[PDB]
């Protein structure tokens, strides 16, 4: 797979 | 807006973080929320949580 996101995961 | 509702799953995604929603490749996964650019929100076999958005298909 691509690599994972590195970004803040917003909330939920 | 061009939501997506649904979407396939590209690729296998672990959850390493409480909040992520993993799933197997070729699994169909509810969108509740594609808008950021990285991270959608979905549902999947009763669980929700947040999964990258290139690992996935969005259907329709």
């Amino acid at each position: 797979p691509p690599p994972r996101p590195t970004a803040p995961k917003p909330l939920l | 807006l061009g939501s997506v509702r649904w979407a396939r799953a590209l690729y296998d995604f672990e959850a390493l973080e409480e909040d992520e929603l993993g799933f197997r490749s070729g699994e169909v996964v509810e969108v509740l929320d594609s808008s950021n650019p990285s991270w959608w929100t979905g549902r999947l076999h009763n669980k929700l949580g947040l999964f990258p958005a290139n690992y996935v298909a969005p259907m329709m």
